[PDB]
């Protein structure tokens, strides 16, 4: 039978439907593209830029070696970079 | 009626124990010629130089295996691809040296595995049922086809066949991932889907009919005694096991056709197997998994390791390996 | 009323999604473990804790996106946000791993609410309780497999990672320090599983193929009632065909379906079994008297002694990279490697 | 006389949204240059 | 890490004197070394001889030395042997030798440039990985 | 609603052309239009392939399969297989893609505008699939246009400026072929040759001579056999042989292409005379048996006595003997010693390879040969990361073979299982149970039990 929402058929082939999301898909898929191209989504996560994973001139990885000590070791290689 | 009619009736006679038919007049002997020569091969056969380079591999259980690492053994290398039946040996000492068994069982098997399946339609047709059931058993034997037959053909060797054997199958797949990244390749991706799937729809299905079995027993019996082999009405409540499962899920997500239901369970793990049979087909001709080896690298073009960069080093591991004394020259084309 | 019945009323209410009692613990925890799982690899370094890319954002496509497990250093840490290591930092907390325990706890109660959601929706629309009951084999896994395997280890770091190419190399792990192939608990895990879907084909192809003339059509699919009594197919043509074809054949539809059940869920559990066994090294790696004659007689070999060759080549060419936190320093004349290769 | 916020409009929005948006942050990611 | 001129800046010739190359000459180089050499010669090895790679400490003993951008540029007119004795224009792609090795005959002696910087740059970025084989993949 | 619906034609939409069994005039309307999308491809991919063509690159380093067909016929390519002038490659596209309008043109006429059934505006295009008659003459009609399109080869080999042969005196050439192979103890001896190795059945054709000839032989007996089709009808053995119907029939042209397809596939990976290895890369034994003499080649210039070096597992490094004396290269390419090549056969004796000529007689251009076609092995990723699985990235390579041969197996694999599909079907619906089991009289239930 029928739990009683408004059919998905329905809705999707509605006018006011699309009045409403000719919009918000767009601003949305819009809000993540300017969420990457700002340069956020790196400072938000830690994510390394391209030019952030090694200093100039080492080949050894930052890997964090203590468990408490370790906000402190990511830190100081972040400051390596400099 | 005269003689040939009489055999005909009986070859197709639909009153024998085990159908016989048409397809089972070349299937029995294939059969029976590859079983008995597997069981004596696989307890007595002494070693076998698979990769012709005159280092013999033990594959029987008088030779010290057992069930898990007894094996009948590919044939030398040194034959590749060349027709080796008995009567082509000096002794049969040579052909056993040789690895003649593991020819002689795989072609009579392949043979009598198709006739098995032209056999499936064959008494379906006699019976007057509907014909497909021969398209299902199509999935395992081309999956058997691809690792006796074709892959052995494109990497030109029935010494990189597959052995008869456990723990030749898994040389067999650590070989075939070193060599293909079988792992990174779609078709056996969509053959992990395939049987996962097949597993996981098998457990729903069968869950799904036991939880809506309608009461006819007591307690103190088996409710299986509820079903009466024949009987006209159905045993369990589709109505209800579509009400539990679709509050499960959604509504919508949920069969209610039985026959929907039950051609869903029959192609999902059929295309699926169909898929890896192709996986295994087409990496014969070393179209392969992708790679993605240092497809990351920084600013200043440092490559940046991925988990595909790791797999490579696994894969690494087993080519230097594998086969230790058979390449002279730093690369493994076939 | 008492405001628990009404409460209980509206969590019951019959729509479109139903929700329960135990909605309050599937939807939160699946839809947090789900959503935790694309934000790291959308965005989310495995840099400080692996040496890895694992992110979109770094380039990594879906095959090599993944949520990695915590640095070796962390132990078996939960890695709470507000815990000692991240100080409530969250920039920090991805860094660490944190997003690993976030993904696998939440989905361990995500899975817990998920059975429950089973129990309670078979209580109220008058079912026995059997789905509920085979999703105890997944379960199993999850748990021996993500949680279980790594707490025996030195750490969460080898757990396996979230993702579509971190879990081959866990596959590749297990052969070449475990030798997890040769595990008889594994080897029924596979004749489950490779089981369950030779009965899911062969089940639905033999339905399909006994099919009753119900209609006049081509397409079968519309002769079929969701109310009718009669049983759609011909359980007598069924069992006949494979007594000819195969030997013996099901004669009883209870039976065949719990079969159904029994085959894919048994298999699940007895690999579970194996990977516990794992979690302590406790491998079925060697054959004691293969060894014994192997180190004596230079001419034996089995197709057991060349995978042991394949699985020292996958154990000394991959550990420096994977496992990096051991400082492993491999010079090249000690890497075994076979003529030429 | 349909309601049009359900418990499902929450369903498929908790859903929805994050998905659009997480597209467009990969879209952009395409034309990341090293 | 970025890719600076200080990277970017590579031996001219013997005597001592470098030029720097800027991006683009470098990211040509790599194309074009594709294009090329790549076939036999992928990450600074040489498949049909792994006894000779691209390694600079290995162009640097090689006679006349090879570890600078003139001396590369000549090796791809006129390749010789490691000790310089013999020319190998007839079974080694060359300009001398672009009748029978088709691919030379559309490059320029920019290209040839800018293929003997990539080849410098390379190991200055890789390390051992370059010339060194699977050990380093 | 001229069926065009489940209810008035039995079969649901996704089944939707099986509406068409019985419409010959829709149905002949399908039937061109798909043979104009076959012709476009033909058209479009030429004209892609050489719009990305550049010619100082091997045709095999750039992913083309169309344009290495036109080659073999003897087009637009000089000594060596070299491309001399693209413009025949231009002609075969514009005039394939140009020809795809008039086939869709009169397929979308057919289909939609034209009569449904042919049956009732003429007794001579009309037909039914059971008139065993009208269906041995369209055999018959389309065997001649066979026979007819095997002589233009012919005729392309003989009087129209031949064909390459990568086999020809001097590195490769286009050449007239004056002397087609007519003895029939050649031309039917291929057919009796065992598949298996160092025999190979047809796929060991290696002279442009025999190709010509069995041509000559195929489009004599396909014209003779649409003459005899044309002329009788079957016989009653053949009668109560087959089942006769549209579908029957389909399934029988099913299985025909599965078979063909397979052997085009061994065709592509192991024949190195109609696919010529300057055009398709190297065969995977012909790479393999190249790296072999390469090294040969590095290390005999180094000093090393190739015919004396014991190798380590005890067979000679470079050289050893095949199961039946021949002379072979060592290492695991023992396997590929069924191997033959234009670059390698100068240094055959009667004995397999002879020990002076390899000490004396190797010439340059078989280094070159051997060194590039053992750097471009037919082994490749899904994304043409050439090599080996676990090389890394750099080389952008898949060999047009390894393309070739998958995807036709591919193609072979689904054709047999649609043989199957539709042959179980078409005998399940001629005996009238293809609908499933009738109730009322179970065939099972009126048979005696087992046991
Ligand atoms: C089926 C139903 C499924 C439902 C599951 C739903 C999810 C429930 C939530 C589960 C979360 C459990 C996390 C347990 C973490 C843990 O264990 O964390 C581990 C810690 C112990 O910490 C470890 O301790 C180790 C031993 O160190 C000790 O010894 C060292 C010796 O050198 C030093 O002396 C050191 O100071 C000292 O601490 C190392 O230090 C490790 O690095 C450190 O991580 O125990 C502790 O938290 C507690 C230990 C008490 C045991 C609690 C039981 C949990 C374990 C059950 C499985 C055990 C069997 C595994 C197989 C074997
Ligand atoms: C109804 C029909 C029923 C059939 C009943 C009889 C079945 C027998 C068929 C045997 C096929 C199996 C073994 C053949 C495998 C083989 O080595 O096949 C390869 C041979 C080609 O042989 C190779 O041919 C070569 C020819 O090249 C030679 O000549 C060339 C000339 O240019 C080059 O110079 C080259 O270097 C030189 O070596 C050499 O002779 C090689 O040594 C030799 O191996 O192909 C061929 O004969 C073409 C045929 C291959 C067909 C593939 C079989 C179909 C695949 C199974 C179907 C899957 C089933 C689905 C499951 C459901
Ligand atoms: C597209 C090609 C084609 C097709 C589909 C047919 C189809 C048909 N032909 Mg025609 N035919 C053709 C081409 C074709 N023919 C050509 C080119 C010739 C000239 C040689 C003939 C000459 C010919 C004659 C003389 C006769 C037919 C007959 C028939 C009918 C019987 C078919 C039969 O029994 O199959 C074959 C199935 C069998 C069981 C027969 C045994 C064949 C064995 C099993 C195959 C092995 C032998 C093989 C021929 C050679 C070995 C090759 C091997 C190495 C691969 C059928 C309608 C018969 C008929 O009714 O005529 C009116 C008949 O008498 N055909
Ligand atoms: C279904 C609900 C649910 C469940 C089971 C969990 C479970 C968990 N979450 Mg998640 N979480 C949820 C919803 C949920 N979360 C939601 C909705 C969000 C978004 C805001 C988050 C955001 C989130 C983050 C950001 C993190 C977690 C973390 C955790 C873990 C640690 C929890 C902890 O220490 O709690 C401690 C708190 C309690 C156990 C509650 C105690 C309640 C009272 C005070 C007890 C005393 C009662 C009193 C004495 C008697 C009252 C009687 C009554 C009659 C009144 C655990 C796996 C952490 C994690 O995964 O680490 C890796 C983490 O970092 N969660
Ligand atoms: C090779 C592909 C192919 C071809 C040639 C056909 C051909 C045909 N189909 Mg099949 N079909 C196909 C694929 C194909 N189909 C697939 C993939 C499906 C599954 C979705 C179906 C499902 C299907 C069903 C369910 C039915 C058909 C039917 C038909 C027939 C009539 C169609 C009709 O009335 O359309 C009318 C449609 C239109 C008038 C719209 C426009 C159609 C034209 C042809 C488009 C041309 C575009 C093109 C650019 C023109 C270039 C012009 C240029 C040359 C000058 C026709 C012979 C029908 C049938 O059997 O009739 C009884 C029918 O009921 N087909
Ligand atoms: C026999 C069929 C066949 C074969 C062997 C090839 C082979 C090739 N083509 Mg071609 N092509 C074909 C059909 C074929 N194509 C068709 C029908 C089209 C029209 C869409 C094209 C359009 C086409 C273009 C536009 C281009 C190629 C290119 C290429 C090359 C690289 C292909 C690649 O990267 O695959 C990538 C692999 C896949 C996409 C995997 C496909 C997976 C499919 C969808 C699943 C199969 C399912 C089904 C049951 C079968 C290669 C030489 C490229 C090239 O180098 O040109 C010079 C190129 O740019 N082809
Ligand atoms: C094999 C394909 C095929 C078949 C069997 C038919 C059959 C038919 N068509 Mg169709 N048609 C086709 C292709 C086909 N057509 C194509 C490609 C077009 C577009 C150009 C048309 C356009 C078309 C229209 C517009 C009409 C028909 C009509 C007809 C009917 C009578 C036609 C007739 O007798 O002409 C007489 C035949 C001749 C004069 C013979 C000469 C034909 C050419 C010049 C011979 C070329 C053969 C060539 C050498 C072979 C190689 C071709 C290619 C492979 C290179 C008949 C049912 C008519 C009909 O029934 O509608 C009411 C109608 O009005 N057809
Ligand atoms: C800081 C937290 C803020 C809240 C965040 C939400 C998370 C908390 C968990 C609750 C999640 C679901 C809430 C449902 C909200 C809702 O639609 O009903 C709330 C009401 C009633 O809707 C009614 O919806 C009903 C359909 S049903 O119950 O959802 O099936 C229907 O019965 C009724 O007639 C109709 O009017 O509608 C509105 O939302 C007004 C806007
Ligand atoms: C029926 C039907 C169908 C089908 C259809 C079809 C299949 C069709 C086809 C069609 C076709 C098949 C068409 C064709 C077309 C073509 C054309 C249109 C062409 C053109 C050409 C041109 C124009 C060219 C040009 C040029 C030149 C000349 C030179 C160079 C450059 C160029 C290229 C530009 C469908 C399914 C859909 C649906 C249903 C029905
Ligand atoms: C061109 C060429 C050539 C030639 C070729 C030829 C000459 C061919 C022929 C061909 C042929 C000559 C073929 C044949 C075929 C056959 C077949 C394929 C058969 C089939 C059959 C069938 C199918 C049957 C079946 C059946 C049975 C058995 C029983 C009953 C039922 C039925 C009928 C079904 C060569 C190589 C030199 C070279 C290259 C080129
Ligand atoms: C000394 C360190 C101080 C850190 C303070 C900042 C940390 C605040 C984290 C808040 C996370 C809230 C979600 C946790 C609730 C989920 C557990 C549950 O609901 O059962
Ligand atoms: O892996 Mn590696 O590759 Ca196919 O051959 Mn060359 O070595 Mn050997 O014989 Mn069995 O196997
Ligand atoms: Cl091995
Ligand atoms: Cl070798
Ligand atoms: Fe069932």
């Amino acid at each position: 039978g029928t739990t009683g929402e408004r059919p998905f058929s329905d809705i999707i082939t509605s006018v006011r439907y699309w009045v409403i999301h000719s919009i918000t898909i767009p601003a949305l898929f819009i809000a993540g593209w300017l969420f990457v191209s700002t340069g956020l989504a790196y400072d938000v996560f830690g994510t390394p830029r391209p030019d952030s994973y090694y200093a100039q001139e080492q080949r050894s990885i930052p890997l964090v070696t203590d468990r408490f000590e370790a906000k402190q070791q990511v830190e100081t290689f972040l400051e390596q970079l400099k | 009626a005269n003689l040939w009619e009489r055999f005909c009736n009986w070859v197709t006679s639909t009153d024998n124990r085990l159908y016989v038919g048409w397809f089972g007049v070349i299937m029995i002997p294939t059969l029976l010629a590859a079983t008995i020569c597997f069981v004596i091969a696989f307890i007595a056969a002494p070693p076998v130089d698979i990769d012709g380079i005159r280092e013999p591999v033990s594959g029987s259980l008088l030779y010290g295996n057992n069930i898990i690492t007894g094996a009948v053994v590919p044939s030398s290398n040194a034959i590749g691809l060349h027709f080796y039946p008995i009567w082509e040996a000096a002794s049969l000492d040579e052909w056993l040296y040789n690895g003649g068994p593991y020819q002689l069982i795989i072609f009579h098997f392949l043979l009598g595995a198709s006739c098995y399946m032209g056999r499936q339609w064959e008494l379906s047709y006699r019976l007057g049922m509907r014909p497909w059931i021969c398209v299902a058993y199509s999935a395992p034997l081309a999956s058997a086809f691809a690792v006796f037959l074709i892959y052995p053909i494109g990497q030109g060797s029935f010494s990189d066949g597959m052995p008869l054997g456990i723990s030749g199958t898994f040389n067999f797949m650590i070989v075939f991932q070193a060599e293909h990244n079988i792992l990174m390749h779609p078709f056996h991706q969509l053959g992990v889907a395939g049987v996962f799937g097949g597993a996981l729809f098998c457990a729903m299905h069968g869950s799904l009919v036991t939880s809506s079995l309608i009461r006819e027993t007591t307690e103190t019996e088996s409710a299986n005694y509820g079903y009466k082999f024949g009987q006209e009405e159905e045993t369990y409540n589709i109505v209800a096991a579509h009400g539990y499962f679709g509050r499960l899920i959604f509504q919508y997500a949920s069969f209610n056709n039985s026959r929907s239901l039950h051609f869903f369970l029959a192609a999902w793990p059929v295309v699926g197997v169909w898929f890896t049979a192709l996986g295994i087909s087409t990496m014969a001709f070393n179209l392969n998994g992708f790679n993605f080896n240092h497809s990351v690298i920084d600013a200043k073009g440092n490559v940046i390791n991925t988990w595909a960069d790791i797999i490579n080093r696994a894969n690494l591991g087993m080519e230097v390996m594998h086969e230790r004394n058979a390449h002279n020259f730093p690369l493994d084309l076939a | 009323r008492g405001w628990f019945d009404i409460l209980d009323d509206w969590l019951k209410r019959d729509r479109f999604v139903f929700v329960g009692w135990s909605g309050i613990l599937l939807f939160p925890c699946a839809y947090l473990a789900l959503g935790g799982w694309l934000t790291g690899t959308t965005f989310v370094t495995s840099w400080y804790t692996h040496g890895l890319a694992s992110s979109y954002l770094e380039g990594c496509n879906f095959l090599t996106v993944a949520v990695s497990t915590p640095a070796n250093s962390m132990g078996h840490s939960l890695l709470l946000l507000w815990g000692p290591e991240a100080q409530g930092d969250f920039t920090r907390w991805c860094q660490l791993g944190g997003l690993w325990t976030f993904i696998a706890l939440h989905g361990a109660f995500g899975l817990i609410g998920f059975m429950l959601r089973q129990f309670e929706i078979a209580r109220l629309v008058g079912v026995r309780p059997y789905n509920a009951i085979a999703f105890s084999a997944p379960i199993a896994v999850f748990v021996s497999v993500f949680l279980i395997y790594p707490l025996g280890q030195s750490s969460w770091f080898f757990a396996p990672s979230f993702g579509v190419a971190a879990i081959f190399r866990f596959l590749l792990f297990f052969q070449g320090f475990h030798n997890w192939t040769l595990n008889p608990f594994h080897m029924m895990g596979v004749a489950g599983v490779l089981g369950g879907a030779l009965l899911c084909a062969i089940h639905g192809a033999t339905v399909e193929n006994t099919l009753f003339q119900d209609g006049e059509g081509a397409s079968t699919f519309r002769a079929f009632n969701p109310t009718q009594a009669e049983e759609t197919y011909s359980m007598v043509t069924a069992n006949r065909f494979w007594s000819q074809i195969f030997g013996i054949a099901f004669s009883n539809k209870r039976w065949l379906h719990f079969f159904m059940l029994f085959v894919p869920v048994t298999g699940l559990w007895m690999s579970a079994i194996g990977v516990v066994g794992l979690a302590l090294n406790l491998r079925s790696y060697d054959f004691i008297s293969q060894e014994i004659r192997a180190a004596e007689d230079p001419e034996f070999e089995t197709f057991y002694t060349k995978n042991l060759l394949l699985n020292e080549g996958i154990r000394a060419w991959m550990a420096p990279q994977d496992q990096p936190h051991e400082n492993f320093v491999f010079p090249e004349e000690v890497l075994p490697r076979g003529n030429a290769l | 006389s349909y309601p049009i916020f359900t418990v499902r409009w929450v369903a498929v929005h908790t859903l929805a949204v994050p998905t659009i948006f997480f597209l467009g942050a990969i879209a952009a990611m395409q034309f990341i240059q090293r | 890490a970025e890719l600076t001129p200080e990277v970017l800046t590579v031996p001219l010739n013997s005597e001592g004197k470098t030029i720097t190359l800027t991006e683009k000459q470098y990211l040509e180089g790599k194309r074009l070394f594709q294009y090329a050499c790549a076939s036999c010669h992928v990450g600074g090895i040489t498949k049909t001889n792994p006894s000779l790679d691209l390694r600079t400490e290995t162009l640097a003993l090689a006679t006349p030395p090879r570890d600078n951008i003139e001396g590369l540029v000549d090796y791809m007119k006129n390749p010789t042997t490691y000790d310089g004795e013999q020319e190998i224009a007839e079974v080694h792609p060359s300009l001398r030798s672009a009748d029978i090795f088709p691919k030379m005959r559309n490059l320029t002696e920019k290209d040839l440039v800018a293929i003997a910087g990539h080849i410098l740059v390379e190991p200055k970025i890789l390390g051992d990985k370059w010339g060194g084989g699977k050990v380093y993949y | 609603a001229t069926n065009r619906d489940q209810e008035s034609s039995g079969f649901a939409w996704w089944a939707g052309n099986a509406r068409l069994i019985n419409l010959s005039g829709k149905l002949l309307g399908a039937h061109v239009a798909h043979a104009g999308l076959i012709v476009f491809w033909a058209g479009a991919m030429t004209l892609f392939e050489l719009a990305h063509f550049i010619p100082e690159k091997p045709m095999y380093e750039q992913g083309l399969i169309l344009i290495p067909h036109i080659a073999t016929l003897g087009w637009g390519v000089g000594p060596g297989g070299e491309v001399v002038d693209t413009f025949p490659f231009f002609v075969v596209g514009v005039v394939h893609l140009i020809s795809s309008a008039v086939l869709g043109f009169g397929g979308v006429y057919h289909a939609i505008r034209g009569p449904e059934t042919l049956e009732e505006y003429s007794s001579f295009f009309g037909y039914d699939w059971k008139d065993k008659n009208k269906m041995t003459t369209i055999l018959g009609f389309h065997l001649i246009v066979l026979g007819i399109g095997a002589l233009l080869l012919v005729a392309k080999a003989m009087f129209f400026g031949g064909l390459y042969d990568t086999w020809a005196p001097g590195g490769g050439d286009v050449r007239v072929i004056t002397n087609p192979t007519l003895d029939p103890r050649v031309i039917f001896g291929y057919l009796l040759k065992s598949p298996f190795g160092g025999e190979g059945w047809i796929v060991s054709v290696n002279n442009l001579e025999d190709v010509v000839g069995g041509h000559i032989w195929i489009g004599l007996i396909c014209i003779a056999g649409g003459i005899w089709h044309i002329l009788t009808t079957p016989f009653g053995w053949a009668r109560r042989a087959f089942i006769w119907s549209g579908e029957a029939y389909l399934s029988y042209s099913l299985g025909a292409l599965s078979m063909m397809g397979f052997i085009a596939t061994c065709f592509v990976w192991f024949n190195n005379t109609v696919y010529p290895s300057e055009f398709y890369g190297p065969t995977g034994p012909e790479a393999s048996q190249a790296q072999a003499m390469t090294f040969l080649i590095r290390d005999q210039k180094l000093g090393a006595n190739v015919g004396s070096a014991q190798g380590p597992t005890g067979l000679g490094k470079y050289l050893m003997r095949s199961p039946t004396g021949e002379i072979i290269f060592g290492g695991e390419t023992m396997r590929f010693w069924d191997f033959r090549g234009p670059w390698l056969e100068p240094l055959r004796g009667p004995n397999g390879l002879d020990l002076n000529k390899i000490k004396n007689d190797i010439q340059p251009w078989q280094e070159r040969r051997a060194a590039e076609y053992m750097t471009h092995a037919p082994l490749g990723s899904l994304n043409s990361v050439g090599g080996v699985a676990t090389e890394i990235n750099s080389v952008n390579f898949v060999s047009p073979r390894s393309w070739l041969a998958t995807s036709h197996f591919v193609l072979a694999f689904f054709f047999l299982v649609g043989h199957l599909w539709h042959a179980g079907r078409a005998r399940a619906a001629a005996a009238g149970f293809e609908k499933g089991i009738d109730r009322e009289s179970e065939p099972v239930l009126s048979m005696p039990s087992l046991d």
